[PDB]
């Protein structure tokens, strides 16, 4: 299935998944893609950064979802 | 002696005792939350109780409140999680513990009454015909502000498209890979709008994380009815400004205050931890709009980085009276007998 996912530059990419894919396979997928190393990698989904150890059909994100990549150091 | 008390400045927790002032000002949610069945959770564990024990604190407190056990509960008790962690992630991990908190109960779905909108996302394929409408959920806006003169230009901005092509086509099933265009409309504006200003970004010519003190105008009254796909013409979505949450500094660190109107009357206070003052609209609203690029001033990187609007219609049911009948008994003696 095909999903979203948002850069820091604000480009909307493409990447396909599985739902048994897990978050840090996602961000493998995007490396591969766009070059992001997954260490730089931070994914946020509903509003709560996703743990690379789950799944994408744990965090129900289907077809068409937009997942957001964020800055390491976002808060205060 | 303004009647509202402060939060205790108890370590590097940067946005919290602001996000706390804001969520106990929202009243129909601080009734809901005293009104939550919290007699079988641990203490240690319980962010619903810790949350009961801040704003029972807030509302009956003549002295400084603290959050050491708030801290706890949830798990940040260091720097590092304040500092990787923004304002909204923490907002959504409180409110989605003490919605599921109040699941079978007499409050049940109140934090979607207040802070859920909904929204589609649409992909609209550009030579084939085909569009997928998704509808979406959403509790707070994030706004891009770097080359924005003000929220409109920012709600623009949000529902600009994105093109999908070359390398990022949309899969659009029997038709293959197309190109499209992908958007949002919004369908609702939620009573409660938490709207984040995005104050720092990722600067693509230097890969760094860099801040933006740039001017950023907000209103006291923001018209957002030409944003909804259908308007109510007895229901315009007319929103108040309640809250401004302000931040001095470069980093991701320094000085965090709130400003609040508690009432929705305009006449706003600063809360600055333990020290809440009377201060001007302007202090609240103009003083933290950006803009001081060439002050040598803490002016200079001092501004707005969360707002929090209340639609007006909604305004007497959010901001509703909350009495002592409203805490529960029970409720009030286990916390006394804590306090000891």
């Amino acid at each position: 299935m095909q999903i979203f996912v948002k850069t820091l530059t604000g480009k909307t990419i493409t990447l396909e998944v599985e739902p048994s894919d897990t978050i840090e396979n996602v961000k493998a997928k995007i490396q591969d893609k766009e070059g992001i190393p997954p260490d730089q990698q931070r994914l946020i989904f509903a509003g709560k950064q996703l743990e690379d150890g789950r799944t994408l059909s744990d965090y129900n994100i289907q077809k068409e979802s937009t997942l957001h990549l964020v800055l390491r150091l976002r808060g205060g | 002696h303004t009647g509202y008390v402060g939060l205790k400045n108890q370590g590097a927790t940067c946005y919290m005792n602001s996000l706390l002032q804001t969520l106990f000002f929202t009243n129909q949610l601080r009734k809901a939350v005293y009104m939550m069945p919290t007699e079988g959770d641990d203490s240690s564990k319980s962010v619903p109780l810790a949350l009961q024990r801040v704003f029972y604190e807030l509302q009956h407190s003549d002295k400084p409140v603290g959050t050491k056990k708030l801290t706890k509960s949830f798990g940040w008790e260091t720097l590092d999680s304040f500092m990787q962690h923004d304002v909204q992630e923490l907002c959504r991990k409180l409110l989605d513990n003490v919605e599921n908190k109040m699941k079978g109960t007499c409050v049940e779905g109140t934090i979607p009454k207040l802070f859920r909108g909904k929204m589609v996302s649409y992909i609209q394929c550009k030579e084939v015909d085909y569009r997928s409408d998704r509808r979406e959920d959403y509790y707070d806006i994030q706004l891009s502000i770097k080359g924005k003169k003000n929220i409109f230009e920012s709600f623009v901005d949000y529902v600009a498209v994105e093109q999908l092509d070359g390398d990022n086509k949309y899969d659009a099933g029997e038709h293959g890979l197309q190109e499209a265009e992908k958007g949002v409309k919004f369908l609702t504006l939620p009573p409660v709008l938490h709207l984040q200003l995005m104050r720092f970004m990722y600067d693509p010519q230097t890969d760094q994380n860099i801040k933006i003190n740039d001017r950023f105008e907000f209103p006291e009254q923001l018209p957002l009815d030409e944003f909804l796909q259908k308007t109510d013409p007895k229901d315009p979505a007319n929103y108040i400004l309640h809250a401004v949450l302000v931040h001095s500094g470069d980093n991701h660190g320094g000085h965090y205050v709130v400003y609040l109107n508690p009432k929705g009357d305009g006449k706003w206070c600063k809360f600055d931890d333990d020290v809440v003052s009377r201060c001007t609209k302007e202090e609240a609203i103009e003083h933290n709009y950006g803009g001081h690029d060439d002050d040598l001033s803490v002016r200079h990187c001092t501004n707005a980085y969360m707002l929090v609007y209340i639609r007006e219609s909604k305004l007497s049911e959010v901001l509703q009276a909350v009495t002592d009948h409203d805490i529960p008994q029970q409720l009030v003696e286990r916390l006394q007998e804590e306090k000891r």
